[PDB]
């Protein structure tokens, strides 16, 4: 049915169901994909739980949903509308960070990739802007290594035994002996060795000073 | 950072590091709620080894 | 080891570590806290600088 | 720390590391030990080869 | 290295690593420290920063 | 520290490091030997070859 | 390398390293000294701080 309308609140009316039968409600741009390329995103979109549709103003009706309900998403009290030209509304079971990353990595469809760029994402309450989104993976993973020897290091220096720490505590307490009793030349078992090299390769410096 | 250390926390105890969970333990130490964080934090780790990252050790 | 994962957790955010806040962080993840665990953290961290001693290893 | 270097001290000199033999050796450098501390530590080093870990290292 | 232990032990606790203190606490170890082992551990620690040589162990 | 030197020294020179040797060499530097001492020293190098030892330490 | 052991032992306990302190632990080590050889030793030694040799040499 496309000899005429285009008709309003029959596709805004359509629309409106839409948005409240999806948890995740995306606006996307798409004015970068040629027609077959974005056939071949709403295929990929549909087998991952959502779906997507292009409209102009009628789109703008994020306010008649928002309405139809409860929330902060439409026109009146969110943010910026982030719709642009050739704004498409994507609606979806996709977790947004998900759905973020599911249009980065599937640019599909020679060496040439397009695809869809997230302008913003709504879910429960919040939209999510493309730089909130945006995960740094490896920041997150060396955050968590940071944290986790932060725990070590603390429990280790102050003692806390456990089956990760117990041995790294005796090895610390023998070695900070051990070490003071070097420096402080006390003869043991455990550093007599330590010592004679030290008290040896005075020696060779002491002869290097003979002509 | 007590995103990390609240996912380090359940894991550490067994714990699936969800949106619910984490919560809890944030509020328990006083801590505002950050959906964006909270979401951010179980995206990122998601289909993470993190007994393979702690190993890893660095 | 989860009673320090609970400290580190409060410490970030300038939470006290005392008794009380690292049982209600434990509860919160849901585990019964070891009074004596507690205790002996609590002690092992006495006169502890925290920023300083969570960054030297080998 | 100073239940360690006590385990320590027991240790090199042949004597068993538990509750009373850690007790009397802390007490006798003039503090009043934790007694949540010293039992941790004896209960740490069940089935730890002391020798073995410090031979493991440098 | 008995010696040492007790030293370190009485230095983590703020105790004056002297003679007496370090008697006392091999004793209770259930020794009898030798008395010249004793005076020339106190002498060599003379002049000897702990804290900076725990530290910057190199 | 003096019996290290007097121990190297007779080293160096083909002599046993036995109590006889060291007492005399440290005598002769002025200084009363301490039997404990001597003794720690001794007990100490039992079993340490010292070429093997000084191979290693330049 | 005796000679200079010996020089290191006579420092090591305060004494002077000059010609008969020289002459004196030598032959308690068994040693029979060369006049030229502790001529040679004291005068290259005067000036020098082994202090600060035994300092770099460590």
């Amino acid at each position: 049915m496309a000899h005429v309308a285009e008709w309003k609140k029959k596709e805004v009316e359509e629309l409106a169901k839409l948005i409240k039968s999806y948890p995740v409600i995306a606006l996307v741009d798409v004015s970068s994909m040629p027609a077959y390329p974005l056939s071949q995103m709403r295929r990929l979109i549909r087998e991952n739980g959502g779906l997507l549709r292009v409209s102009r103003n009628t789109l703008i009706e994020l306010a008649i949903k928002k309405a139809a309900k409860e929330l902060g998403k439409p026109e009146l009290e969110k943010l910026v509308e982030y719709i642009d030209r050739g704004a498409g509304i994507l609606v979806t079971n996709m977790n947004p960070f998900k759905l973020y990353k599911f249009l980065q990595q599937n640019r599909q469809p020679q060496p040439l990739e397009v695809g869809l760029d997230v302008l913003a994402v709504y879910e429960d309450g919040i939209v999510y802007t493309p730089d909130v989104l945006a995960i740094d993976e490896q920041e997150y993973i060396d955050m968590l290594q940071k944290a986790y020897m932060h725990a070590f290091n603390l429990a280790v220096n102050i003692a806390y035994p456990t089956p990760e720490t117990i041995e790294a505590i005796i090895q610390k307490a023998f070695l900070n002996a051990k070490t003071v009793a070097i420096e402080a030349g006390y003869i043991t078992k455990e550093t007599i060795q330590d010592i004679i090299g030290r008290a040896f390769r005075a020696m060779l410096l002491l002869a290097q000073q003979l002509p | 950072m007590e995103y990390v250390y609240a996912a380090l926390l359940l894991h550490s105890v067994g714990k699936e590091i969800n949106e619910e969970n984490l919560k809890a333990v944030l509020q328990a130490a006083g801590v505002e709620p950050e959906e964006a964080r909270i979401k951010a934090l179980v995206a990122a780790l998601e289909g993470v080894n993190i007994d393979e990252v702690i190993e890893k050790a660095a």
